[PDB]
RNA sequence: AUGUGGAUUAAUUCGAUGCAACGCGAAGAACCUUACCUGGGUUUGACAUGCACAGGACGCCGGCAGAGAUGUCGGUUCCCUUGUGGCCUGUGUGCAGGUGGUGCAUGGCUGUCGUCAGCUCGUGUCGUGAGAUGUUGGGUUAAGUCCCGCAACGAGCGCAACCCUUGUCUCAUGUUGCCAGCACGUUAUGGUGGGGACUCGUGAGAGACUGCCGGGGUCAACUCGGAGGAAGGUGGGGAUGACGUCAAGUCAUCAUGCCCCUUAUGUCCAGGGCUUCACACAUGCUACAAUGGCCGGUACAAAGGGCUGCGAUGCCGUGAGGUGGAGCGAAUCCUUUCAAAGCCGGUCUCAGUUCGGAUCGGGGUCUGCAACUCGACCCCGUGAAGUCGGAGUCGCUAGUAAUCGCAGAUCAGCAACGCU
């Protein structure tokens, strides 16, 4: 079978993807129930519409952590490497539009004699 | 004013 | 912005007769006579009060503000007088400059 | 079956891991049942303080007194093996959870 | 940048319409991380301007845009006792970007009791020649005209 | 506030100074240190001298002033302006 | 800091031990439910009549040896000052600098 | 401040603990326990140097292994000195004490030593130079001492101002971590106040 | 709301003073704390430890006096083997104690210019000598990094790298966590047997090195474009603070050289204050509204903490919370199967308002012996100033800024909007 992962600021899912149509299932309901939001699924949509693809490959895969973006990202990057695996012949131009890099914009350590990471105070010279 | 009442909320 | 000099007189443990205070504001007068920029002038009247000292009994941190540059004198005597003459003229030569500069 | 549950606590994973090989080849010994070292995570205790004292507050120094854990899951518990387990020395810095 | 400058973001096409400007309009309207609710006025406004016109609203955007859009602004600097302020050309990337400000900072000061409704009026008014976006464009073509004479400088 | 359930709070000192007085049914100025002591109407006719951090006040007691602390009669801090 | 209150804080976790233990626990018990003599009671009384070293509110984590009585560390019984200098002499049990 | 402790600063990497263990519970009193401990170790005995102090806890028993490099003005030849040690440890409550001493090979290769032996010879009545240079020769004459620096301060020959100028000769190379390093310190009497010092042995590189 | 200055003040403890003091010592001032003030008692003392001498009890349990300190009666009137030991009763004796002063006597410890790239030595020559050269000149560098040169050859602390963390991947891996292929409960549900499959957690380890393609370059450094790769050119962030200055700060974290106290500057106590206020300054929070306020419905996170502690199931209370204790020394249980901004729906229609929440009068809850001075929370009513802010000024280059929420510790309980 099929089962790779992607990963974006602790938006781990885990995605199953079937030959069948374009339906899609998120932990028991749809990309519109879940992810009301049309830039998500854009961003989703994407690796499909790169490859002309769309209603071709069915999915399964489980929400965990993260948020909305993050889980939208960790996403289209799972099924990005899914789709590598399908067949690699896809991939040079992929990379080319970059949806396969894992993307390193991770948080930040909030650090000390601030306020946070790097507002510090108002310095007066007072 | 009204003590003895609050001292017998109060007991 | 004539009384608008922020006078700040002040002494962490000294005896403070009230006429040094008369000197002071006075002596803070004779520089709001020629420089109409002024906000804040926090000042301070030390005392180290260490035995066998190093020739230097008061000392004295002042510091003002202008428009964008703050104007920084330190001084350091025996006494209060020396003190106060010393920091203002310090404050004078920071201040015939200042005005030097501005333009 | 019947089960043993050893949850080992210590400080330092190079005495945890000494210590796990020592007792899972003790048990190897009687032919007992092992399941072996399953990590669970880690413990992070965090004490932040002050370097200095009467001021400078705006610097720190941070501390974490970790806590590695590992349980061992032993099955077949034969009596023999067990008086065999129970009276092992081992490093100190090593507490042990026996039940 | 003593050293040099770095690259500039990679725009995104909107699902939508088929331009990055509207992301950039979206990006530049935002407060607060609210990117959605960015995204719902802006497309609420613009099939507002959509049942105004009977057209695209983009067709109409662009076209206040040519009107808003100069390519010539003021670029001061300190000289000889008394500081001189001269006309510079400037590159239809910040040309754009300034469009935008002024477009959102102009359309924030409406009454049309509504965001949306003082946006999509705004930018009506600005196809057809009257938001005070067009009026302080105005005024910076005015001041380039007052202050031809420092353009020897060449800076 | 000390809540219904507790009770209040009546301290034994002053407590059994007032049953000697009003054992004795004749009423005298007292003297105590305890703020901390919420009022009864027992007291209406008893007087109090009280501490301020540095000397005592008598003062004496009435109806309206019950549900109080004594220390609320008691002034601690003179200020008289500038 | 001072070796008179050092004692003192001692000497008020004995008496802890003594009396907080029973007596000023058990009349809690009394306090606690509706069916309680408070009606009549006095145990406010004699809880009155205990000493006021009775209540672990007048005790004071001090520094087990230098006192320090702010910046306690219950996990330690130390001070931030002493803490420092003895982890920072690798002085106990898997206590080192940090970073994440 | 400027500079830690090289101990405390590669503590879980290269060097080690000095007093090993686990426990939940026990702690606060473990560490109560152990600051007795080193209190009247240094009360009990102050004529050798203590160069280190370190064993462990478990169920039941509390051990201890301790170096020095002369334990012959230590230890009972009979055992006085042991068995004061074993009632001190019974009195703050040890109640099983295998105080088993050490010594060490090479006193001057241990930062501690060599500090203590200094101030020895300071607070004896002498100067600074003999005692100085003549500890960093008998360091520096031996195999692994590889590198060297003392840092004194104190009102030496030369009243009032706290005047302090260092002395070294090898490699210290205090910000690299392979590195290992031994610190040792000292803080106590002399006439005019206290005399603190500070030093600093290097010992080859470590890989693994 | 906090912290200072200033004046009151009986006392408003003390220190902190530009950058580098002023959400500082405070990671918790109702008493304690607390060093301060009134009054009381006390004085080999609250505390140790050493002497001789008288002792066989010390104490401990309940009472009355008492603001308590402290004082007074009844109960225990020890075990060593007789030499006197544990103990204290006292006698004084060595004394013990000091938050009494000097951080300009000091150690340590730290902030700082500055995470800015420099600072120095040996031998060597030059110069009468102070001293210089080396470390200057050309290129390049994140940079005294490196190269081409020469009276300099070299070298050490430095910068860089070995450390952790995050970033991709392989091997092993199976509970307290995944749970696909499976089976079985099916309303609360991975709930249970079952599979290590993806995660995963923890451990070991390859991988990035201008390593490679090409163009420039003393052909040297070095840089400009490419491939792959997850990352590309000190991947990012931390930690790490050269010599040294600033007589920086700290005799109150601690320790310490000197001088002062000792019937009291010590010491045991109850009350009060450190929260005062005609003002000024500095740091922040929520506001001045429609990107909004109100009501209703629905979804996904990581992270830590927990025993004489954490606490729900059921219900009552408007809700603070209230008996009750399952279950947990804990990937199990409490931490809702861990949230809010957000999505959807309805109303409000630009206003001193369904803004805003202060201030104040009520009525209650909880922790504590104790809520007046001087605590937090809840409900009710109250509904103010404030309509984006002057000169000038602070911060920020990427998951950064801006915004919503949560958690932890110090904590009995709270000023926690603070800090991490």
């Amino acid at each position: 079978p099929i089962q790779t992962v992607g990963r974006r600021k602790e938006a781990v899912v885990r995605v199953r993807l079937v030959p069948g149509t374009g339906q899609f299932n998120l932990d028991g309901r749809t990309l519109e129930n879940y992810f009301p939001n049309k830039v998500h699924q854009q961003l989703i949509k994407a690796p499909l519409v790169t490859v002309d693809r769309v209603d071709q490959f069915d999915i399964y895969a489980h929400l965990d952590g993260g948020g909305p973006s993050g889980q939208a990202g960790a996403l289209r990057l799972a099924i990005a490497r899914a789709l590598i695996l399908v067949q690699p012949e896809d991939r040079p131009a992929l990379k080319k539009a970059g949806f396969l890099t894992r993307d390193p914009r991770a948080i930040e350590r909030k650090k000390y004699g601030l306020k946070k990471a790097r507002k510090a105070p108002q310095y007066s010279k007072r | 004013g009204q003590v003895e009442k609050f001292r017998r909320r109060y007991g | 912005e004539r009384p608008h000099a922020e006078v700040v007189v002040k002494g962490r443990n000294v005896e403070v007769p009230d006429h040094f205070r008369t000197y002071v504001s006075e002596k803070l007068s004779r520089l709001e006579r020629f420089d109409k920029t002024i906000y804040l002038f926090d000042v301070e009247l030390d005392h180290e009060r260490n035995r066998r000292q190093r020739k230097n009994c008061q000392h004295v941190e002042i510091t003002a503000r202008g428009r964008g540059p703050v104007v920084r004198g330190e001084a350091c005597a025996d006494s209060f007088y020396t003190a106060f003459e010393s920091a203002v003229q310090k404050l004078e030569g920071r201040l015939r400059r200042a005005k030097d500069r501005r333009k | 079956g019947q089960k043993i549950r050893i949850r080992l606590k210590a400080y330092d994973h190079e005495a945890i891991d000494a210590s796990a090989r020592k007792i899972v080849e003790t048990v190897t010994r009687t032919g007992a049942s092992v399941v072996g070292p399953v990590p669970l995570p880690t413990e992070k205790n965090v004490y932040c303080v002050i370097r200095s004292p009467h001021k400078y507050k705006d610097s720190r120094e941070h501390f974490e007194m970790r806590t590695h854990k590992r349980l061992i899951d032993i099955l077949d518990p034969t009596p023999k093996t067990v008086d065999a387990l129970m009276r092992i020395d081992l490093p100190a810095s090593v507490d042990v959870n026996i039940q | 940048p003593r050293k040099g400058p770095a690259p500039k973001r990679p725009l995104v096409n909107d699902p939508v319409y088929g331009s990055q400007l509207v992301t950039q309009l979206v990006n530049k309207v935002l407060l607060e991380g609210k990117k959605s609710l960015a995204e719902r006025i802006v497309y609420g406004a613009l099939e507002q301007a959509r049942e105004k016109t009977g057209t695209d609203p983009v067709v109409t955007l662009k076209r206040a845009l040519d009107n808003v859009k100069p390519a010539l602004e003021v670029r001061s600097r300190r000289v000889g006792g008394a500081t001189y302020q001269v006309p510079v050309e400037v590159r239809p990337d910040r040309s754009t970007t300034l469009a935008l400000r002024w477009l959102v900072n102009f359309s924030r000061q409406r009454r049309e009791k509504t965001m949306v409704e003082r946006l999509a009026n705004e930018i009506l008014d600005a196809s057809n020649g009257l938001g005070a976006s067009v009026k302080r464009r105005e005024d910076t073509h005015k001041m380039a005209e007052a202050n031809r004479a420092f353009a020897h400088y060449r800076w | 506030p000390r809540s219904l359930k507790k009770g209040p709070f009546v301290d034994d000192h002053l407590l059994k100074k007032v049953d000697v007085q009003n054992e004795k049914n004749t009423k005298q100025v007292i003297k105590t240190w305890s703020r901390r002591s919420t009022i009864i109407p027992d007291f209406i006719g008893h007087t109090f001298a009280v501490h301020d951090g540095r000397k005592h006040v008598p003062v004496f007691v009435t109806e309206a002033m019950v549900g109080h602390k004594l220390g609320e009669f008691a002034p601690t801090r003179t200020f008289k302006g500038h | 800091a001072k070796k008179s209150k050092i004692v003192k804080n001692e000497q008020r976790r004995e008496l802890v031990q003594r009396y907080a233990e029973r007596r000023a626990e058990l009349k809690r018990t009394i306090r606690d439910p509706a069916s309680s003599p408070e009606r009549r009671a006095a145990a406010v009384s004699a809880l009155q009549r205990l000493p006021r070293d009775s209540s672990p509110v007048r005790l004071r984590n001090r520094d087990v040896v230098d006192g320090r009585p702010r910046g306690h560390l219950r996990k330690f019984g130390l001070s931030r000052v002493r803490v420092r200098e003895m982890a920072h002499r690798g002085e106990l049990p898997g206590v080192r600098k940090a970073s994440w | 401040g400027q500079k830690i402790n090289p101990h405390g600063f590669r503590l879980g990497i290269t060097t080690e603990w000095k007093s090993r263990w686990y426990a939940d519970k026990q702690y606060k009193d473990y560490v109560k326990e152990d600051v007795a401990i080193r209190k009247l170790l240094a009360t009990g005995l102050e004529r050798a140097g203590i160069a280190d102090v370190e064993i462990e806890r478990t169920r039941d028993r509390v051990r201890v292994d301790i170096h020095t490099a002369r334990p012959g003005i230590v230890i009972g030849r009979r055992g006085t000195e042991a068995d004061r040690i074993r009632a001190d440890l019974e009195k703050l409550t040890g109640k099983q004490v295998q105080l088993n001493i050490l010594e060490v090979k090479n006193p001057e290769s241990q930062a501690q030593l060599v500090a203590q032996g200094v101030a020895e010879q300071l607070s004896n009545r002498v100067a600074f130079r003999r005692a100085m240079r003549k500890a960093i020769q008998s360091a520096m004459r031996q195999p692994n001492v590889k590198g060297i620096r003392v840092q004194c301060s104190g009102r030496l020959g030369g009243a009032e101002m706290s005047r302090s100028e260092f002395y070294r000769e090898g490699r210290v190379p205090l910000h690299t971590l392979r590195a290992d390093i031994d610190y040792g310190l000292y803080e106590a009497k002399t006439t005019f106040g206290r005399i603190g010092v500070k030093v600093w042995i290097y010992k080859g590189d470590i890989v693994g």
